[PDB]
């Protein structure tokens, strides 16, 4: 087999920066190397074929070079829509093999989330479970503390978070947190609060169950 | 009359694999020892015969098929193999009787800056029959739309160049191949070993 | 011009069999080098199999003796027959023209190898308790298996401001995700909003007004 070693595993860069990814083949593959861009939940798109050739329709900020074992892929000036995972592929030898990928992340200025809180639906309560959802909308950086408070009591290990892929226009993230309770517990308490900490500022959205 | 293996193995120039060369060997004494005893050959594989016993045997005719492929393809020149070379360029039968002989020709067939003169067939609708040759250059139709002889989308020139540069990895280096096939028809045996 | 559309994905028991389909338009399957490539969740790309125009077939060592690649000329379709399936075979499976010819990939189909049963989703409104000038509405997609689900709004006519979240594996073994949309508060009484939820592994579509 021919192994494809890709570097780096992940990089973080600003809009406008020159970005360089390397691929190294474990033996000669001539110029038979392809570069792909994969945006989450989509198929890989070919950017560069045969080490240096731009696929038709691909912006000219993308380039590649190399022949033999050592290959480079370059974005001359990073754009927001360039958030993706990038793969090298050697295709002229079976088995066909890919690099491990380079996850490309964008650095930008700090952005405060718009915070929303949602009570359980009547429909769901009938099932005997309560899901309380807190939404953090269009923020940066990735890292934020989300804490659940139920009558000012700090919950632990009964919520789950998921973060969206970094936005391809404005480079922000979004987070949804779901607090999960039995129906009996949801009717035991009044005040439901989601606390968002970024830096030394905390923002709390809440609702009163009665009202 | 000694069999002209010199002209086969020591030729200045070799054929591309798609246009593989055949030379008939007839009416001569064939000394196979000059071959099997040689350090010159990195592949020497015999089928339906024992190489050590070659100098003892007589055949109706011998055919010497010769061509260039890249190092990592030499394995395809064997009965029962598949791949771009076996399927679309040069095919041995399952019941092959003969020998496959190969050696590295980097020093003769590579050039600084690359030698692009050796070609192979990349696109073909079906597999070659054993010992079939296809030297056609029709634009290959990869879609439903006819190509009408015009190279473009889904319309591929069927042949590709190897790119032999001396500093290539050995898998990408040129190898000269000679296939000797032995036929024993109901006819006079014109090619005999000295012993 | 070239379209590759995979199908056949879903939940299958360990040791079970599944056949994937790739319907092509704008190329002839039987005239081309055609491959399957797979991607395990959150992992890299792994080439699975190739078929040549002349019919030669090759396989990655990991699927040797278990998978068979094939085609139907009259349907212009590539197939992958997967037998003796293991948990490690859980992946999105892509068909592609590979390794030679124009570079084309399908959108992919997710295969889940698990001992569990297939479960369709429960869709619940996510709605706020005068509002602020920007209001949020959503849909909670609870207790489904396997992945994946897709969410649109007003049959895909509303895309601006939508955030459909990745799913989390709950401790019960079932998935849950949210899909939210931020809208101008002035439209909350004039326009109408519906989340269109598709769980193809259970053959269920849910449309829920909010
Ligand atoms: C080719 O030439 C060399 C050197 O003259 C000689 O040793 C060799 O045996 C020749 N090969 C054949 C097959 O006659
Ligand atoms: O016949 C021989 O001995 C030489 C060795 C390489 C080329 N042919």
């Amino acid at each position: 087999d021919i192994q494809m070693t890709q570097s780096p595993s992940s990089l973080s860069a600003s809009v406008g920066d020159r970005v360089t990814i390397t691929c190294q083949a474990s033996q000669d593959i001539s110029n038979y190397l392809n570069w792909y861009q994969q945006k989450p939940g989509k198929a890989p798109k070919l950017l560069i074929y045969d080490a240096s050739n731009l696929e038709t329709g691909v912006p000219s900020r993308f380039s590649g070079s190399g022949s033999g074992t050592d290959f480079t892929f370059t974005i001359s000036s990073l754009q927001p829509e360039d958030i993706a995972t990038y793969y090298c592929q050697q295709y002229d030898n079976l088995p066909i093999t890919f690099g491990q990928g380079t996850r490309l992340e964008i650095k930008r200025t700090v952005a405060a989330p718009s915070v929303f809180i949602f009570p359980p639906s009547d429909e769901q309560l009938k099932s005997g479970t309560a899901s309380v959802v807190c939404l953090l909308n269009n923020f940066y950086p990735r890292e934020a503390k989300v804490q659940w408070k139920v009558d000012n009591a700090l919950q632990s290990g009964n919520s789950q978070e998921s973060v969206t892929e970094q936005d391809s226009k404005d480079s922000t993230y979004s987070l949804s947190s779901t607090l999960t309770l039995s129906k009996a517990d949801y009717e035991k308490h009044k005040v439901y609060a989601c606390e968002v900490t970024q830096g030394t500022t905390s923002v709390t959205k809440s609702f009163n169950r009665g009202e | 009359n000694l069999c002209p293996f010199g002209e086969v193995f020591n030729a200045t120039r070799f054929a591309s694999v798609y246009a593989w060369n055949r030379k008939r060997i007839s009416n001569c004494v064939a000394d196979y020892s000059v071959l099997y005893n040689s350090a010159s050959f990195s592949t020497f594989k015999c089928y339906g015969v024992s190489p050590t016993k070659l100098n003892d045997l007589c055949f109706t005719n011998v055919y010497a098929d010769s061509f260039v492929i890249r190092g990592d393809e030499v394995r395809q020149i064997a009965p029962g193999q598949t791949g771009k070379i076996a399927d679309y360029n040069y095919k041995l039968p399952d019941d092959f009787t003969g020998c496959v002989i190969a050696w590295n020709s980097n020093n003769l067939d590579s050039k600084v800056g690359g030698n692009y003169n050796y070609l192979y067939r990349l696109f073909r609708k079906s597999n070659l029959k054993p010992f079939e040759r296809d030297i056609s250059t029709e634009i290959y139709q990869a879609g439903s739309t006819p190509c009408n002889g015009v190279e473009g989308f889904n319309c591929y020139f069927p042949l590709q160049s190897y790119g032999f540069q001396p500093t290539n990895g050995v898998g990408y280096q040129p190898y000269r191949v000679v296939v000797l096939s032995f036929e024993l028809l109901h006819a006079p045996a014109t090619v005999c070993g000295p012993h | 011009e070239v379209q590759l559309v995979e199908s056949g994905g879903g939940l299958i028991q360990p040791g079970g069999s599944l056949r994937l389909s790739c319907a092509a338009s704008g190329l002839t399957v039987s005239s081309n080098y055609m491959s399957w490539v797979r991607q395990a969740p959150g992992k890299g790309l792994e080439w699975v199999s190739v078929i040549y125009s002349g019919g030669s077939t090759y396989y990655a060592d990991s699927v040797k003796g278990r998978f068979t690649i094939s085609r139907d000329n009259s349907k212009n379709t590539l197939y992958l027959q997967m037998n003796s399936l293991r948990a490690e075979d859980t992946a999105v499976y892509y068909c592609a023209r590979s390794p030679y010819g124009g570079n084309s990939w399908g959108q992919g189909t997710l295969v889940t190898v698990s001992s569990a049963s297939t479960k369709g989703p429960s869709v619940f409104p996510l709605a706020p308790c005068t509002s602020e000038s920007t209001a949020a509405l959503g849909c909670l997609v609870k207790d489904y298996f396997p992945e994946p689900v897709t969410v649109s709004w007003n049959s895909g006519a509303l895309t601006s401001g939508v955030h459909t979240f990745p799913a989390v594996l709950q401790s019960s073994g079932l998935y849950s995700l949210s899909s939210v949309v931020t809208v101008p508060s002035s439209s909350l009484g004039t326009k109408t909003y519906t989340c269109n939820v598709d769980h193809k592994p259970s053959n269920t579509k849910v449309d829920k007004r909010v």
